[PDB]
Formats: C-alpha cells, sequence, structure tokens
DNA sequence: AGAAAACCCTTTATTTGTTATATAGTATTTTATCCTC
DNA sequence: GAGGATAAAATACTATATCCTGGTTAAAGGGTTTTCT
RNA sequence: CCAAAAGAAGUCUUUCUUUUGGUAACCAGGAU
C-alpha cells in the first residue's frame, strides 16, 4: 500500500502539474520521480538506494 | 499514468533486452529514460541533403559575416593602436608608458582573436552534429540540442524520457534488423558475430 | 551537523549554547543501541550460571 | 498589460531565474533560511531574489466558503543570481533544499515567459 | 481576536556529496595494449 | 601513425538443509485547526 | 463454524425459528 500510494501521489502530482501549466524543467522533474516510483514498485532496489 | 514508463525487468536485468532490442548500451539507455539527455528519434536524410547544400551555403555566409565584424573591430583595435603610438613618440614618456600601452593592445588584440575562434568554433560543432546527425543518437550538452532545434528545427525530431524510446520502438522495423544479424552472424566473425 | 549548519541561519548575538544543541539524535541513538542490535541482547536467564 | 509590465521589469534586473525543489512542506522555511543565509555566508552579491510563488483559491470545506492560499508549484522555488561555485553551494547546502533542477545535469534557467506567467498575481 | 496545544501530511534529499570482513561461479561490458597495414 | 582485435579487469547477478519459539511494529519537522481566554 | 438474546414443544434441558456479533514482516535465540 505504501508503495502503490507513492505512485498515486507522484501521477497525481504530475496530472496536476501538465494542466497547470509549467516549464518543461519541472514536468520533467516530476516525470523523472513518477518514473523512479514504478521502478521501486516493481523492484525495489535493483537500481539505487 | 500521465507519462509513459518502461519497465524494469526489460531494461535493468543483465542482459539489457531493451539495449539489445534498439542496440544501446545500457550506461546511456539510463540517462535516456532517466532525463539525463536528449534522443535522437528521427532524422529527414533527403530533406536533408538538398536544403544541406543550402544551409552549407547560409552556414559560411554567416561565418564569413561574423569574421569580417571581428575583423573591424580588430582594425578599430589597430588605430586604437596608433593613437597609443602617437602619445608615445609626440610628448616624453620613456619605457614605462610605451611597455604598458603595447601590453594592453596585445592583450586586447589576442583576446578578439580568442573571441573570434571560439565563436567559430561553436558554429563549427553546430554544423558538424548537424550534418552527422543520426537516429538513436545521444545529444548531451542541452545548449547543443537548443541551438541545433531552434536553427534547424525540421529534418529532424528529439525526445527525452520513456516516451522517446516508445517512438523508437514505434519506428522500428524488426524484419530489417533479424537480416542484418544473420548475415552479419555468417560473415563477421569476432566480437561482432558473438555480439 | 546539525549545530553548525543552525550556526549560520540565524542572526548573532541571539545564539545562545542552548539554541545551536539538539539533543534528540544523541537519545536516539543509545535507544537504537540498547534496543536493536546483535550485541545487546536478552540476559540469559535459564539457571545461574 | 500587466505580462508586459513585468517582462519590462524583470529584463533589466539582474540575474538568471533557477529552480530548485525541496521537502514539500519546506518553502517558507527554506526561502527565510536562503535569505539569512545570503547575509551571513556573504553571498549577497550573487543571489538577488527568492520567490515562492502562491494563489488563493475558495474552497467550500465544510460547507464553508475560505480563500486558502495554496501554492501554484509545490515543492519549488524561483531564484534570481548567478550560479557560480560559491552561489550554487550556498544555494544546494540550505537545510531542507533536494537540489536544483536542470534540463540535463547541470542548472538551468527559465525563460522569462514562463517566470512572468508565475510571478504575476493569480 | 490572538495564543497555545493538539491534528494532518511528508519523508528518510541525494551534491561541484556521511559508509570497506566472503567466496565461488558465470557472464557481460569496458579498457589497454599490442599487432598490423 | 592510426585502426582494429584480442587479453584484462572490472562490474553485475546468483546460490548456500530442516524444524521450533520470542520480542516489535517510527520519528521528526512544518503547517494548520480548534479551543480557550 | 461458534457465542449471546427472544419465542414454541418436551424433558426438567434437548430440538425448531428470528436478530446481532463474529493477520503478517523483520530481528534474535535454540534443537536435531
Amino acid at each position: 500500500n505504501d508503495l502503490y500510494r507513492r505512485v498515486i501521489n507522484r501521477n497525481n502530482r504530475l496530472k496536476r502539474l501538465i494542466d497547470l501549466g509549467a516549464p518543461e524543467i519541472i514536468v520533467n522533474n516530476e516525470k523523472r520521480m513518477l518514473q523512479e516510483s514504478v521502478d521501486a514498485l516493481f523492484d525495489n532496489g535493483r537500481r539505487g538506494r | 499514468l500521465a507519462a509513459p514508463v518502461t519497465h524494469i525487468w526489460y531494461f535493468k536485468g543483465v542482459p539489457s533486452r531493451l539495449g539489445y532490442l534498439l542496440d544501446l548500451a545500457p550506461k546511456d539507455l539510463e540517462k535516456i529514460i532517466y532525463f539525463a539527455a536528449y534522443v535522437i528519434t528521427s532524422v529527414d536524410e533527403e530533406m536533408r541533403h538538398n536544403e544541406l547544400s543550402t544551409l552549407e551555403a547560409e552556414m559560411a555566409v554567416e561565418r564569413k559575416a561574423v569574421e569580417d565584424q571581428r575583423d573591424g573591430e580588430l582594425e578599430a583595435r589597430a588605430q586604437k593602436l596608433e593613437a597609443d603610438l602617437a602619445e608615445l613618440e609626440a610628448e616624453g614618456a620613456k619605457a614605462d608608458a610605451r611597455r604598458k600601452v603595447r601590453d594592453g593592445g596585445e592583450r586586447e588584440m589576442r583576446q578578439i582573436r580568442d573571441r573570434a575562434q571560439r565563436e567559430l568554433d561553436r558554429l563549427e560543432d553546430i554544423w558538424s552534429t548537424f550534418t552527422k546527425l543520426a537516429p538513436k543518437q545521444l545529444i548531451v550538452d542541452e545548449n547543443l540540442y537548443r541551438e541545433l532545434v531552434d536553427r534547424y528545427g525540421e529534418y529532424f525530431t528529439g525526445a527525452m524520457g520513456a516516451e522517446s524510446i516508445q517512438k523508437l520502438i514505434e519506428n522500428f522495423d524488426i524484419d530489417a534488423e533479424a537480416e542484418s544479424l544473420r548475415d552479419v552472424i555468417r560473415n563477421g566473425k569476432g566480437q561482432k558475430k558473438l555480439r | 551537523r546539525v549545530v553548525r549548519e543552525r550556526m549560520t541561519t540565524q542572526d548573532v548575538e541571539a545564539i545562545t549554547p542552548q539554541t545551536l544543541i539538539n539533543i534528540r539524535p544523541v537519545v536516539a541513538a543509545i535507544k537504537e543501541f540498547f534496543g536493536t542490535s546483535q550485541l545487546s541482547q536478552f540476559m540469559d536467564q535459564n539457571n545461574p550460571l | 498589460d500587466p505580462a508586459a509590465a513585468l517582462k519590462a521589469e524583470l529584463r533589466s534586473k539582474p540575474g538568471d531565474w533557477y529552480v530548485v525543489h525541496s521537502y514539500a512542506g519546506y518553502e517558507n522555511k527554506v526561502k527565510a533560511n536562503l535569505e539569512t543565509r545570503v547575509q551571513n555566508l556573504d553571498v549577497g552579491d550573487y543571489i538577488f531574489q527568492v520567490e515562492v510563488p502562491t494563489e488563493e483559491v475558495t474552497e467550500i470545506k465544510n460547507g464553508q466558503r475560505k480563500q486558502v492560499n495554496r501554492k501554484v508549484l509545490p515543492g519549488y522555488i524561483l531564484v534570481r543570481m548567478d550560479l557560480t561555485d560559491d552561489s550554487w553551494a550556498a544555494v544546494r547546502n540550505t537545510p531542507g533544499v533536494t537540489g536544483f533542477v536542470g534540463a540535463t545535469s547541470r542548472p538551468s534557467a527559465l525563460a522569462l515567459d514562463d517566470v512572468v506567467k508565475f510571478l504575476l498575481p493569480r
């Protein structure tokens, strides 16, 4: 549930930051963190901490 | 999900299977999917040829114009040096003033030369990168990509992240790759065949 | 670490030695040692020996 | 047009706007700490302004119409400065900062259009 | 209307940086250097 | 002198018998809300 | 599958009906 909650939170934040309009830097940062959340959900610790 | 995301099983696990499907080393695939570099997903290689001859002409024009402006600046600096010499020889001022003004003048001349060389080098890098642009090419150095997309925004499309890999897979026919690999197996030998 | 990071985000002449020290990490370390460790164990009391 | 006016204003003021990522709720705290460290560390000739855009939205929570002050960009701060070896450390070492947000690897400066779009009272 | 003591949320950040008791086996990427043309 | 091909080293992942019982399960900080005066 | 309450029959205490209520992971220590 914790790993799913992290994914949902990051996805909601990215989804809200796209409709609101934002520079490309911030959107890409949110996308990178979303990418890292799903990696932790599927295999925690295979890449990074 | 609001953005595409890759599966870690087919990216990380050794051997990397996305890096075999697309022929990308894992070290730089990790750059693409974690927003640490751009990737060229598509390029127009005939529209290039034509507008490439044309843009070679245009780039030569631009370089010559910038160089001429810098040469005019150097000529103005030379006039300043002549005025300095006039000051020197006109009234009485020994080694101190002469050496000071000449050091200043030569420093300024060399700085102008360096500026010219550096700007020419930047434009040369732009041209060189554009002419040899190919798909699956990693454009690190953001400013290089920004200049390229601004100057020649057409002739190529480049993306970043997992959507770039999605677009790479979309524009990927699986039969030509297989036939090429079979030919290399039949002929290559060595590490090429073992790869 | 906390003290020297906090020494730069407080205006001088309001600093007193009590406003730089944060004792919580110290007491946390002791609790971690005496509760969670492979050398801190429940005394063996099957018999006096 | 307020957009044009702020464009003209921000055109002259020195520095380039960068983005800094913090621990979610550490935005006003990070701004205060950075504005204090800018004086304590004597890097005040490189760091010029710290902005945390916010806007007020009326919500009827529990049937109660209240204009709560949200944050436009949650978790990000806007800093105007000239990036160097000392300014970068003075910012990146503020307690509560996760690091700079850049394009590829190194810090990237926003365009005046984007910063105007968020420093304009919503 | 302001102040104090109890809620609700976040996150263990990830640097131009806080982490050193296994061996045995295989497999895959560097890489360095040597050999050739 | 330059390019390619082959040793070398360097990292990356995988495995290491069966059964039983006992003690613990988050902290810390920020912002906010609600009640009391 | 069990507990409690109420109603009916008999036995002196069972049956029928209705309602409500109903686990893991870590670390550690042992044995053969």
